[PDB]
DNA sequence: CAGGCACGTGTCAGATATATACATCCGAT
DNA sequence: ATCGGATGTATATATCTGACACGTGCCTGGAGACTAGGGAGTAATCCCCTTGGCGGTTAAAACGCGGGGGACAGCGCGTACGTGCGTTTAAGCGGTGCTAGAGCTGTCTACGACCAATTGAGCGGCCTCGGCACCGGGATTCTCGAT
DNA sequence: ATCGAGAATCCCGGTGCCGAGGCCGCTCAATTGGTCGTAGACAGCTCTAGCACCGCTTAAACGCACGTACGCGCTGTCCCCCGCGTTTTAACCGCCAAGGGGATTACTCCCTAGTCT
């Protein structure tokens, strides 16, 4: 019950991490604006805020100062200013950051328009992300997902049976949209001591179906790019979405799929569970602990209710996975 | 309240370092206090102005050493080299 | 490790003497190797200023320091007494000299 | 209180005594004056170095750091009083 | 009638005020020198006792280091007796003059 | 490159005062060199003040005690007073 | 706007560019931020001991028969003052010899 | 190369020559050594400043500028050049 | 007598005067130049000089020198002496803090 | 920008320095 | 040899320190893997300035020698400075009382950092003739054995 | 106690020379005109210690007595450094090569910033 109090702190984060350049400042802003953000109440001062933690001294005065005036004269100046604006406009891009945005609006290069004027200065993946800044922002319907998520299974298993692959994240836990797509794949005679070129044919096969229309990057583990659904000869065509494929040895694939399934809160707290347990838990495997904190062997990972039960924790659904 | 600033409990854990059984006195404290003072500030002023002189604009483990250098005499200014350097490994290494 | 200092394995703060160094405006600009050095610097220095005194506090069946072993220990020293010779301790004293001229027959 | 005469003060026993321990063994009978005045000349360099300081600080208590501060500008560098 | 040679006693309290580090200088008289010294260049002062204390000390060492060097000066001159000309020459030598 | 000195000021200054006198390479050198070394003489003690005094800006009043306690007597006396009436001078406009 | 530039060392009556005083002040790392005022005192005092200096110089050097200052005229002039010489008693000049200064014991006794 | 047993460059009439600058009347025939000897001392004292100051800046010629700033660091500050 | 002999001292002014009135090094190039680059190949070897840092340091030398000699002759005028001595130069160099 | 904690400052029991008595010991007259 | 200060020994003050208790501002703060740029290392050449070699002139260094004036040792003396003792006086310690000014804090406000825009002073390049270095001889002055 | 002879220095004049000083064509740092954030000038408070005074206490300072040793003057020995004349000799100037050090480019290669799960 605090939209208005945590709209306005979430830009403030950004402007120490894309002008600047403090992520000390901005991870504890984010997390003040989360915590806030989760507790259902009206604020009306800032000592009462400063009882929840994450919420400091200058927290409580500058929400104090907004609820008195409704608004912040340092966000009101930042906000009037063409460098800063300019910079986090830029930053929307996808492959623009700090340091590019900074050098672009220091150059003359401050909206969309220089950015298509100036495609030279703009490599492979800021040109892509350039051509598709409106269609990344847009966020994916459930029912488009799932018949994009059938075509890569069938593309998949048309490259080999033995593939094994896995769309993990909100969209595991359940959610009715995603902001991008996280593929996981395996294969039984990849192991982490055990070829190069399994994550190539699936590419290749994608790309030849047309479902993958851009490359970003494109490695032996991993790689990212771009897909799009086809559309069905009369309909306005899909926007583009920006789809991530990622290749696991077999026994880090099904802890990789619990890391990456989420959501991040349930993964602390079972981090936490394992820790208390005598165990340690991270994307690849799981280690135990020993008396003095020394990691042992990696335990065999063979799904993820066995992970659950190395750490003596009932199995859970992914749609419970929220927290 | 003034907050007082000293090097003392610096000084005093060096001092168990090596001499474990011993103590020292007030006037001896602020002694040390001084001459580590007036060593920092000595090393300082060598390492900014061989920064000006030539022409750059930061201070790095290059300037403190040949401070160290110049300053300290030979056999302090060796070993004061190695100690310097040894830290400066250890703290990178890590 | 958490703080600098154990990073380092050092007993000096390594961090307050990066503050003294943006205080001290020496330069608008110091890099992270500088305090690390200056501190290592720093410590040794004192180690071996306080290993002479104790060797001189010792001797007298005194197991504290006073502000005349410590000048005994820079006055006796070769090095050390040539880096402070221009500079007077209180309650320091002088070493013991007595010229072979004035000595009796 | 104006003074008229106090480098009187500074008796002839307790220049003996800083002679003794600078480490002389018979002493002339001009000597004292000439320490006098060399003690005098010394006294008036540092002080006045020292007022300087105390003044520039718009204070009229001249301070221990002052002094050090004087004695270190003309390389007379002293420990033990900051 | 037990009278020691001339210099015996000496020989005594060289070594004995080597060894020591009192301040050899009256304190009062000193503190008077010192302010009526700096009451010529501003009227009205006050001083602080670790200044006057700060003061005296600077100037025992001055003086100690003034009379080692007219010893030495004096025993370069074929002598045991110092002489305000040994003072006047470490002084011009030293650069003060 | 374009390197800097005091020649021409040293040279307007010495026709302000001896219009029938010439100077060489070598004494203009060493006059320049003499102005830098005062030049930082003088800064150094005033930043040193400023420090000290635990203030974070140099201002006349620093000068003014600088040049009083490296100068010698009469002459600190002298540029002193000449340095307050140039600075007085100044800021009439 | 834009009236008729003037240097502020004219506006002072100083030789010396406080300017050029100012900026190696700014760029010297001797403090944060430098006051107006101290440019002009400081280019002021340099003028003075400048100016004091060279009319010694020019001084000796009519002395000496020559319309030209040479460093052994400075050297003269530096020397032969009481409170310039304390002011430059740890300084050597290049060429600048050793003034003449013979003692009474080495005379010829006759 | 390897220049050896040099500081007799230093000649006796020169030696003799800087001491009548300096204003004496006459000279012993045992003072050469200890003369060069203190020369030696300074110019290894100056020369290693100097050497110092040359490597920092990663240089393989000693220019003056250094050679002047090895002075004063010493107390010696050298006019002239730069 | 057959020659026109100087007595001894008077041939010490003259030319005290000539060496006190000038300016020159009165130390010769070369030598001073091989002397500086043997002292200095003891520290780093292939060292190059520059002719300006030859010269400065033959200037300080020579500065130093002179100085020396001058503190010497005083001590010896002290001594009740006219001659220079190694000990009048080593109670010089004792007396201002280099020994 | 924010908590964890490393210093700063204040307290008090107490090792260690110091002063005060008597018994040896060594340089002068 | 014996008598005054150094030593040692036991003991009794005493005192300034080092281990706790608590408050408060510094300070150290997601890791990894795939993409680029970019300093660093090597390689390769252009000025070019210092280094090195050969040869000729000659001013300066090296060597010999005859003194003579000063370094230096020994003797005598006289008075200045040491050690010791009685007497005074002023440092030193310990209280009491007062308040001038050091130190801290809140508050605006004038001042200096900073950035477009402008332009005139100072620096690099290029003459050139005049103060000055040098040579030559005559006049002036300094020094020394002789009477 | 000067005087003539021998030698060192000054003065005057003449002659060539190279850099001190002046002029021109620029470049870029000094100057104008604004905005904006904050260092500190300036009042107001506490309250610490610096100053002033007084009263013992006794140890340091001072004046004097008196002895003797050391600073200083004088005298005599001798020795070694200075002045001058003769004999090397390498300092110095001239020329050449020359060769790697400083200053650029060419290419590559690992280090690292970014960037995004």
């Amino acid at each position: 019950l605090n939209g208005g109090i945590t709209d306005m702190l979430t830009e403030l984060a950004n402007f120490e991490k894309n002008v600047s350049q403090a992520i000390h400042k901005y991870n504890a802003y984010r997390k003040a604006a989360s915590v806030i953000a989760k507790y259902p109440h009206k604020i009306k001062s800032g000592a009462e805020a400063k009882k929840l933690p994450g919420v400091g001294t200058k927290i409580a005065e500058k929400i104090d100062e907004f609820l008195a005036t409704g608004k912040l004269r340092k966000l009101e100046k930042i906000r009037q200013d063409d460098t800063s604006s300019s910079i986090n406009f830029l930053t929307r891009v996808s492959g623009i950051g700090p340091s590019a945005a900074r050098k672009f609006v220091d150059e003359g290069i401050k909206t969309l328009e220089d950015l298509r004027k100036n495609e030279d200065k703009l490599n492979h993946h800021q040109r892509i992300g350039l051509k598709y800044f409106g269609d990344f922002e847009k966020r994916i319907p459930r029912e488009e997902m799932l018949q994009m998520q059938d075509i890569v299974l069938n593309e998949v298993k048309k490259v080999d049976s033995e593939y094994i692959a896995t769309v993990c994240g909100s969209f595991r836990r359940g959610a009715e949209s995603s902001g991008d797509m996280d593929v996981l794949l395996t294969h039984p005679s990849f192991t982490s001591e055990s070829q190069p070129k399994l994550l190539h044919q699936v590419v290749e096969q994608l790309q030849k179906v047309h479902f993958i229309t851009d490359t970003l990057s494109k490695g032996e583990t991993k790689f990212m790019g771009v897909c799009q659904l086809p559309s069905k000869n009369d309909e306005k065509e899909y926007p583009h979405r920006r789809i991530d494929i990622r290749l696991i040895p077999k026994d880090q694939y099904y802890c990789g799929v619990l890391y990456f399934t989420g959501s991040d809160i349930f993964n602390k707290n079972m981090r936490a569970h394992a820790l208390e347990k005598g165990f340690t838990i991270n994307e690849y495997t799981i280690r135990p602990l020993g008396v003095t904190g020394v990691a042992g062997e990696p335990l065999p990972v063979d799904s993820e209710k066995d992970i659950f039960d190395y750490i003596q924790w009932k199995y859970r659904e992914p749609k419970d996975r929220s927290e | 309240r003034s907050r007082k600033e000293s090097y003392s409990v610096y000084v005093y854990k060096v001092l168990k370092q090596v001499h474990p059984d011993t103590g020292i006195s007030s006037k001896a404290m602020g002694i040390m206090n001084s001459f580590v003072n007036d060593i920092f500030e000595r090393i300082a002023g060598e390492a900014s102005r061989l920064a000006h002189y030539n022409k750059r604009s930061t201070i790095t483990s290059r300037e403190i050493q040949t401070a160290v250098r110049l300053l300290l005499p030979g056999e302090l200014a060796k070993h004061a080299v190695s100690e310097g350097t040894k830290a400066v490994t250890k703290y990178t290494s890590s | 490790a958490k703080t600098r200092s154990s990073r380092a394995g050092l007993q000096f703060p390594v961090g307050r003497v990066h503050r003294l160094l943006r205080k001290g405006n020496y330069a608008e600009r110091v890099g992270a190797g500088a305090p690390v050095y200056l501190a290592a610097v720093l410590e040794y220095l004192t180690a071996e200023i306080l290993e002479l005194a104790g060797n001189a506090a010792r001797d007298n069946k005194k197991t504290r320091i006073i502000p005349r072993h410590l000048q005994l220990a820079i006055r006796n020293d070769e090095e050390l007494n040539k880096l402070l010779g221009k500079v007077t301790i209180a309650q320091g004293g002088v070493l013991p000299n007595i010229q072979a001229v004035l000595l009796p027959k | 209180k104006v003074l008229r005469d106090n480098i009187q003060g500074i008796t002839k026993p307790a220049i003996r005594r800083l002679a003794r321990r600078g480490g002389v063994k018979r002493i002339s009978g001009l000597i004292y004056e000439e320490t006098r005045g060399v003690l005098k000349v010394f006294l008036e360099n540092v002080i006045r170095d020292a007022v300087t300081y105390t003044e520039h600080a718009k204070r009229k208590t001249v301070t221990a750091m002052d002094v050090v501060y004087a004695l270190k500008r003309q390389g007379r560098t002293l420990y033990g009083f900051g | 009638p037990h009278r020691y040679r001339p210099g015996t006693v000496a020989l005594r309290e060289i070594r004995r005020y080597q060894k020591s580090t009192e301040l050899l200088i009256r304190k009062l008289p000193f503190q008077r020198l010192v302010r009526e010294i700096a009451q010529d260049f501003k009227t009205d002062l006050r001083f602080q006792s670790s200044a006057v204390m700060a003061l005296q000390e600077a100037s025992e060492a001055y003086l100690v280091g003034l009379f080692e060097d007219t010893n030495l000066a004096a025993i370069h001159a074929k002598r045991v007796t110092i002489m305000p000309k040994d003072i006047q020459l470490a002084r011009r030598i030293r650069g003060e003059r």
